[PDB]
Formats: C-alpha cells, sequence, structure tokens
C-alpha cells in the first residue's frame, strides 16, 4: 500500500518498451541519409509518431497526478524529465504565430539564394561565390557588396518573422505554464538540489574579468603586432595606423576569426611534411594506420575488435549518384550497434576525425551495461569537444618516435619552427567576446519594463571598449541580427556560450598533472603509460546514478570553477607578445570616418 | 551403440517459459563456451552416470552468467532457480546468423511482477490483469493494471553482446539409476 511501487512499474514498462522505437528510428534515419529517395525524404514524422504518442500520453498520465511523497531525489529527477512536457495546449489561432516565427525560418533559408551583382536569373547558391576569395585571390568589390546584397535581396525576406517579434512577442508568452523559455534556451543549467551541496551556474559567466585579466589587453597589443608581423596581408586600402576595418570584417554573420591570421610569411622554401605526398615515403603505409592507431590505445590492457565492425565499415567513398555526407558520424544505433561511414581519402582531417571516432566507439561501451535511461556519458559536450585536443595530441611526432626510425631528439630546426606551425593561442577564444549581450538579450527583455532607448545599443560600446569596430552601413539595433540567427530553427544549443564551451573550463586543472608533467601537455606522456588507463578508462562512465559534480570532482579535486588550465603552456609566444606594447594607440584615433 | 546428441543439433528452441524435459538411458558421449563442475567433459569416463534431466532455453547474450544456483536476477526469479545441491552445468553457443531474421523476431516473453516467493521449477499460467489499487480493476488497462508479458525483438543487425544465443542445461541426479559405461570382463 505504497505509491512508490505503484508508480515504479509505469516507468519500467515504458523504459523497456522505447528500445524498439529508438532502434527503428535509427535505421530509418541511416537509410535516409545513405539512400536518398522520394520514398525516404520523409522518415521522422512517421517513424516518431508512435514515440510522440507514447510520450504525450505518459506525460498526461504522470503530470495530472504528481509524486509528492517520494524520498529519492535521483529517481524524482529521472522521472521529472518525461513527467513534464507541453507545447500542445494553447489555442491554434494564437499559437500559430509563435510556431511560425519559430519554424518558417527553415523554409525561407531552403528557398534562399545569394548571387553576383550581374547574374539576373542564372546563378548559384550563397557559399561558393564568396568563401574562396581570401584563400585564393584578391578581389575587393565581390566581398564589399556582400552586406549590401544581404540587406537588399537576401536579408529582406527574414522580416515576416521579424516585424511581429520585436514589437509584441516579448510579453505574450504568459500562458506557457513556466517562468519563461529563455531559461531553457540559454539557461537549462540553473538547477538546485540536495544531498550535501547546492549548486549554481552564474559563476561560470560572471568571472570574465577574473579568468581573462591575462587575455583582456590582447587586442591592444595586436593592433600594433599587425604592423609588426602581419603586414603581408593587404596593403593599398587598409588603414596602416588607423582603426581596424569593419566594412571588411571577413564574413557575413561573425562566426570565427581564423580567416585573417595566417598572413605572415618570411620564407618560401621548406622540406615540409604533408598528407598528400609525404604519407608513405619514410617507412610508412596507409593500410595499417587503423590497426596501429588501435594498438597505441589497446595494448594498454584492452582487447581488439572483431571483424563485424570491419565488414560494417566499408572503406570506399560514395562517389556516384548514391551519396552520403562524407563527414563521418558516430552512429548511436544502440543495442551494441556502433558503426561509422567514411570516404577513401587520406588527409590529416581524416586522421583526426578517425581518431575521435575510434575514441567514441571505444569509450561508449564503458556504460553499455546501463539500461535505456542512461545512454550517454557524463556530458555530450565533451564527447564532441575533445576531438580538438585529441587532434592536437595526434599532430605531434610521437608516432614517428613510436615506430622507431626517426629518433625523438630530431626536434625541428630553429629556422623551421617560425614559419607555419606556431599559431594556436587565440583560435578558440577569438569568437567569445560578442556573445554576452546575445546571451542576456532575453534575460533582460523578459521583464517588459525595458524602454526603447536601449534595444541592443550595448554592441557599439562593447566594440569601443575591447575591440574597436567602427560601424559601416548599419545593421543596427532596429535590425535585430540576433533575432535572425541562422540556427534558430535547427534547435542546436546556444545555452552556455555557443555549444560545449564553459564545461571545458575547470576539467583540465589536473589532466596533465595526473599525466605527470610539471607543465603543459607537451612532453606529457599519453602512450604506453600504465597510469593513463586507470586515469581514464575506468572513470569515463558516470550515468544518471550520481550527479555530474561528483564525476567532475573525482577528476579535478574541487567543486568551484577556476582557470588554472590557462597556465604558462601559452607562454612561449606570450613572452613575445605581452611585455612591450602598453603605450601605442589602439582602435579609435579620430582620423577617419566613424559613420562609414 | 546408441544415438545420444539430439539436442545439440536442434531445429528450433521453444520460448523461455515452456521447459522441455526428456528421460533417456544407456547413452554416453564426449567432446563456443563450455564449463562444468563435476568432472572434465573429456575425461568424465571415470564416474557413474545415473539420471538424465535435460532442458534448453534462449537467453540474451550477456546474461549467461545469471544461470547458476543461488544467484540473483529477475530472469532467474521468474523462470528458473537451482538449489544448494548443485550438480550440473550450463552450455551455450552463439547462433545469431542461424536464429536471427532480417525483418525481426518478436515472439518471446518474460515476467516483471510477482506476489510471493517461488520454489524452484514452478509455473503460473494465469495472465489476469495485475491489481494493486484498493479499488479492484475489472479489466481496465493502465493505472497500475496492465498485462505482464513483453516481446524481445531480435535482428541479425544486433550487437555481439546482445546477439541471440542457444542455451543448453544438463542436470544429472546422482541417484541409483543405471550407468552408461562398461566393457569386456
Ligand atoms: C590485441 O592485439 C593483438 C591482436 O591479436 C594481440 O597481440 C597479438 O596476439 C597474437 C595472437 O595471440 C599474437 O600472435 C601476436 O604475437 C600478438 N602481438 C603482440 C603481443 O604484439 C593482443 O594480445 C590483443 N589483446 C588481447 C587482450 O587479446
Ligand atoms: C539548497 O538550498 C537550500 C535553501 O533553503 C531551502 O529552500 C527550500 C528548498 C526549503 O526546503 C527551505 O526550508 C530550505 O532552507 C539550503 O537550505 C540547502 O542546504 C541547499 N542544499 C544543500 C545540499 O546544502
Ligand atoms: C538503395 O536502394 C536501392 C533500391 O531500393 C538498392 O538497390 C540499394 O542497394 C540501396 N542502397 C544501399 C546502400 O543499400
Ligand atoms: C551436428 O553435431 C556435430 C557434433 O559434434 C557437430 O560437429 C556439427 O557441427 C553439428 N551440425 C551439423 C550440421 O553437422
Amino acid at each position: 500500500s505504497t505509491t512508490e511501487d505503484l508508480a515504479k512499474t509505469f516507468l519500467e514498462k515504458f523504459n523497456y518498451e522505447a528500445e524498439e522505437l529508438s532502434y527503428q528510428n535509427s535505421l530509418a534515419s541511416w537509410n535516409y541519409n545513405t539512400n536518398i529517395t522520394d520514398e525516404n525524404i520523409q522518415k521522422m514524422n512517421i517513424a516518431g509518431a508512435k514515440w510522440s504518442a507514447f510520450y504525450e500520453e505518459e506525460s498526461q498520465h504522470a503530470k495530472t497526478y504528481p509524486l509528492e511523497e517520494i524520498q529519492d531525489p535521483i529517481i524524482k529527477r529521472q522521472l521529472r524529465a518525461l513527467q513534464q512536457s507541453g507545447s500542445s495546449v494553447l489555442s491554434a489561432d494564437k499559437r500559430e504565430r509563435l510556431n511560425t516565427i519559430l519554424n518558417a525560418m527553415s523554409t525561407i533559408y531552403s528557398t534562399g539564394k545569394a548571387c553576383n551583382p550581374n547574374n539576373p536569373q542564372e546563378c548559384l547558391l550563397l557559399e561558393p561565390g564568396l568563401d574562396d576569395i581570401m584563400e585564393n585571390s584578391k578581389d575587393y568589390n565581390e566581398r564589399l557588396w556582400a552586406w549590401e546584397g544581404w540587406r537588399s535581396e537576401v536579408g529582406k525576406q527574414l522580416r515576416p518573422l521579424y516585424e511581429e517579434y520585436v514589437a509584441l512577442k516579448n510579453e505574450m508568452a504568459r500562458a506557457n505554464n513556466y517562468e519563461d523559455y529563455g531559461d531553457y534556451w540559454r539557461g537549462d543549467y540553473e538547477e538546485e538540489w540536495a544531498d550535501g551541496y547546492n549548486y549554481s551556474r552564474n559563476q561560470l559567466i560572471e568571472d570574465v574579468e577574473h579568468t581573462f585579466t591575462q587575455i583582456k589587453p590582447l587586442y591592444e597589443h595586436l593592433h600594433a603586432y599587425v604592423r609588426a608581423k602581419l603586414m603581408d596581408a593587404y596593403p593599398s586600402r587598409i588603414s596602416p595606423t588607423g582603426c581596424l576595418p569593419a566594412h571588411l570584417l571577413g564574413d557575413m554573420w561573425g562566426r570565427f576569426w581564423t580567416n585573417l591570421y595566417p598572413l605572415m610569411v618570411p620564407f618560401g622554401q621548406k622540406p615540409n611534411i604533408d598528407v598528400t605526398d609525404a604519407m608513405v615515403n619514410q617507412s610508412w603505409d596507409a593500410r595499417r594506420i587503423f590497426k596501429e592507431a588501435e594498438k597505441f590505445f589497446v595494448s594498454v590492457g584492452l582487447p581488439n575488435m572483431t571483424e563485424g565492425f570491419w565488414q560494417n565499415s566499408m572503406l570506399t567513398e560514395p562517389g556516384d549518384n548514391r551519396k552520403v555526407v562524407c563527414h563521418p558520424t558516430a552512429w548511436d544505433l544502440g543495442k551494441h550497434d556502433f558503426r561509422i561511414k567514411m570516404c577513401t581519402k587520406v588527409t590529416m582531417d581524416d586522421f583526426l576525425t578517425a581518431h575521435h571516432e575510434m575514441g567514441h566507439i571505444q569509450y561508449d561501451m564503458a556504460y553499455a551495461a546501463q539500461p535505456f535511461l542512461l545512454r550517454n556519458g557524463a556530458n555530450e559536450g565533451f564527447h564532441e569537444a575533445v576531438g580538438e585536443i585529441m587532434s592536437l595530441s595526434a599532430a605531434t611526432p610521437n608516432h614517428l618516435k613510436n615506430i622507431g626510425l626517426l629518433p625523438p631528439d630530431f626536434s625541428e630546426d630553429s629556422e623551421t619552427d617560425i614559419n607555419f606551425l606556431l599559431k594556436q593561442a587565440l583560435t578558440i577564444v577569438g569568437t567569445l567576446p560578442f556573445t554576452y549581450m546575445l546571451e542576456k538579450w532575453r534575460w533582460m527583455v523578459f521583464k517588459g519594463e525595458i524602454p526603447k532607448e536601449q534595444w541592443m545599443q550595448k554592441w557599439w560600446e562593447m566594440k569601443r571598449d575591447i575591440v574597436g569596430v567602427v560601424e559601416p552601413l548599419p545593421h543596427d539595433e532596429t535590425y535585430c541580427d540576433p533575432a535572425a540567427l541562422f540556427h534558430v530553427a535547427n534547435d542546436y544549443s546556444f545555452i552556455r556560450y555557443y555549444t560545449r564551451t564553459i564545461y571545458q573550463f575547470q576539467f583540465q586543472e589536473a589532466l596533465c598533472q595526473i599525466a605527470k608533467h610539471e607543465g603543459p601537455l607537451y612532453k606529457c606522456d599519453i602512450s604506453n603509460s600504465r597510469e593513463a588507463g586507470q586515469k581514464l578508462h575506468e572513470m569515463l562512465s558516470l550515468g544518471r546514478s550520481k550527479p555530474w559534480t561528483f564525476a567532475l570532482e573525482r577528476v579535478v579535486g574541487a567543486k568551484t570553477m577556476d582557470v588554472r588550465p590557462l597556465l604558462n603552456y601559452f607562454e612561449p609566444l606570450f613572452t613575445w607578445l605581452k611585455e612591450q606594447n602598453r603605450n601605442s594607440f589602439v582602435g579609435w584615433n579620430t582620423d577617419w570616418s566613424p559613420y562609414a | 551403440l546408441c544415438p545420444f546428441g539430439e539436442v545439440f543439433n536442434a531445429t528450433r528452441f521453444a520460448s523461455v517459459y515452456a521447459w522441455n524435459r526428456k528421460r533417456i538411458s544407456n547413452c554416453v558421449a564426449d567432446y563456443s563456451t563450455f564449463k562444468c563442475y563435476g568432472v572434465s567433459p573429456t575425461k568424465l569416463n571415470d564416474l557413474c552416470f545415473t539420471n538424465v534431466y535435460a532442458d534448453s532455453f534462449v537467453i540474451r547474450g550477456d546474461e549467461v552468467r545469471q544461470i547458476a544456483p543461488g544467484q540473483t536476477g529477475k530472469i532467474a526469479d521468474y523462470n528458473y532457480k537451482l538449489p544448494d545441491d548443485f550438480t550440473g552445468c550450463v552450455i551455450a553457443w552463439n547462433s545469431n546468423n542461424l536464429d536471427s531474421k532480417v525483418g525481426g523476431n518478436y515472439n518471446y516473453l518474460f515476467r516483471l511482477f510477482r506476489k510471493s516467493n517461488l520454489k524452484p521449477f514452478e509455473r503460473d499460467i494465469s495472465t489476469e490483469i495485475y491489481q494493486a489499487g484498493s479499488t479492484p480493476c475489472n479489466g481496465v488497462e493502465g493505472f497500475n493494471c496492465y498485462f505482464p508479458l513483453q516481446s524481445y525483438g531480435f535482428q541479425p543487425t544486433n550487437g555481439v553482446g546482445y546477439q541471440p544465443y542457444r542455451v543448453v542445461v544438463l542436470s544429472f541426479e546422482l541417484l541409483h539409476a543405471p550407468a552408461t559405461v562398461c566393457g569386456p570382463k
């Protein structure tokens, strides 16, 4: 006569049931993006119809009668996720506008096109016309006309979802049976609970100054380091001593900052290495790379893979009318079905991606013993963020040292390190600064008390403060560019900074500390190490049984977030960068046109 | 001098519910996984074989470890348990390509709930709706009142750990039943 076992079976039967639906949807999705036919263009709405019916009916079952007198917070949270749901209660006549501004973005983007100024009818899509100029040629007007064509015939058809949003939508979310929805779009981490510690999230955002006092005056030195070393980029139009240009920012929506750095060339001749030709010259072969990149992490006390994976992963490109996305995806087919598809082509991108894929397909079975409700690691942000650091570890001659022909003491000669392979410092953090007001835009327009003098005016003051962007023809506060973000209808995360951003902060306070080097990952041992196996392969499995803070702590030693991984690893060029220039003129100098 | 191994090369394996028990006599034989307790399967000739109590079932690949006396598990609790007088072993092999069809096979069952303890080798055929609320359910699905059985869904695409296996269990009661080994004088 207890409610616990009364409600438990309701959870268990559906936890056993959902596997067949998940499996069927997985094969349907794979068949579609592998075999694209008119029979396959519509898989999701019909395959997940039964899943949606199950979810909605069980949500109405669990919602109306709650579980007040339960005494296990882990179980309460575990059933809470499918206990609470919605978005199908409101009246159609008024909810249709909301779902329209949410969804109709994809349709206009699918029917959109950007073309040359002198191409009336016969012309191609947006990307190929403008993405190759910086790396191939030097043509000004094609890049200059980009924002004008955007604002005139490509960005004008984002208005039908625009004019109503910024005018009225701020308040009309009052019937959403929650506090708000911005908390879930960029805030689904604020959760408070019990059992020893109460945990918060605002410490991961408010420490900007605290964690980057060491990186904040970096534009103020780069403004002169451009003339110091990067002169070869573009003369005859760009201000030598004036402001950094903003009518030639580099791209259309401000994603990354990697399209302007690699323009310092002091020498031209070098016996470099390359995946195109130098692959097999020095005692190397392309067939057994999959076996040896296995050996390096399987000889540490792990057994090898069966031929099932070998015959399930065919090594030929699609090529023909049958085509797949050549970008490989770690298929989470489930039920011990792990499969990857790729194309036959040797590149360092291919090697790094393959390394990440085998890391995924190898760590995945650590939690394979858990039932359905725990099918993921500690955090999906890491499973797709560690690809970069594993690629970094791979791109180092430990392979040549391990095969034993070129000795490890054959370090690159002095005049060879300066040319091409020493720019990796700010490539990650060059996109961070302009996202704060975008993250807080809903967080301070939810109130509805805001006046119209401040819509997003803070942009210009932030540029004047840290960056020095002098605005050309305005995509101003009236033109809500954040409201027109491209991935709005693709339901990708924008929850922390962009995606898998702030959870990467405190984990590596002791990674190489345990991997036993006093300093950085350089010379830090990962191969043939007995300690590495017991440092990773046993603890890379958490599940929902324990909060994520325990998994974080068992690695780091502290609950709070710090920035110690931002250590003197980056010193060898910081000692070239941040001692001298604290006197020159940076940014705005009152010698150019501000409004243009 | 007699046919012995009918069950090793079997055609189809029944459900996990209906056990199959045969009595035979005066037969003996010798040898993916194999493991027993009484004696080596190759040198077993040194002991008296008396009683034959044969059975077989179908069990998902990884949970073969749960078939042993005095263990814990839902499958053991609801289907089969073994006593403290253990004398026998469990034999199994993988037959995924022989037992799995591409479309999928969905004709198997198990149990989830019970009301009391069970003595080994016991059956309950009743499949009445399960009541736990104070108001008696008169045949209303849901509200803790449901139907117990549930399918399995095997395919040849399934993983190695969860690929189907064929399970063989032999029990020989050490009673005074006749032997199956002799010679001249
Ligand atoms: C995983 O890697 C290889 C795969 O066979 C194993 O090492 C080889 O094993 C074969 C067969 O036993 C031997 O003939 C080779 O001499 C072995 N090569 C060595 C030891 O360098 C290895 O044992 C496998 N790991 C496990 C746990 O089975
Ligand atoms: C979590 O935060 C609690 C804040 O006060 C509590 O708020 C609600 C939940 C009521 O239960 C109220 O009586 C409580 O005082 C802290 O008290 C609590 O210690 C925090 N959790 C932990 C594990 O310390
Ligand atoms: C795609 O479908 C066609 C016809 O249905 C089939 O012949 C082909 O094998 C399929 N593709 C793959 C990769 O199986
Ligand atoms: C039949 O049983 C024998 C006994 O060892 C075995 O070798 C054989 O593989 C089985 N199957 C067939 C088709 O003979």
